[PDB]
């Protein structure tokens, strides 16, 4: 499933940019 | 992209330069962003940068040498933001 997916990816981050 | 979001990861030794290790327009964005409150990760807006790096650097890729300065002005806010 995507969102399981894309939190156990993303948790690592170090930082997000957005506009 | 209404809505965009990039992931920016930066190890030691291990990324040899900032990497995109994910993005998402519209309702991922949004997504993206309600996890990284979820996971206290930084989250920056920078409309002009945003958009420039979801154009040009894709998931799994390093950033190019355009992006060095203002990504690397990222993460050192990043490092220590809310601490």
């Amino acid at each position: 499933i995507q969102s399981t997916s894309l939190a156990n990816n993303i948790k690592k981050s170090t930082v997000i940019v957005k506009n | 992209p209404t809505h965009i979001a990039i992931c920016l990861y930066y190890k030691l030794g291990e990324t040899p330069l900032p990497l995109v290790i994910e993005t998402g327009k519209d309702a991922k964005a949004l997504q993206i962003i309600k996890l990284a409150e979820l996971y206290d990760i930084p989250v920056i807006e920078d409309i002009p940068l945003a958009r420039s790096l979801y154009k040009n650097i894709h998931k799994g890729q390093y950033i190019t040498e355009d992006f060095f300065e203002p990504v690397a002005q990222l993460i050192r806010i990043a490092i220590d933001l809310d601490y």
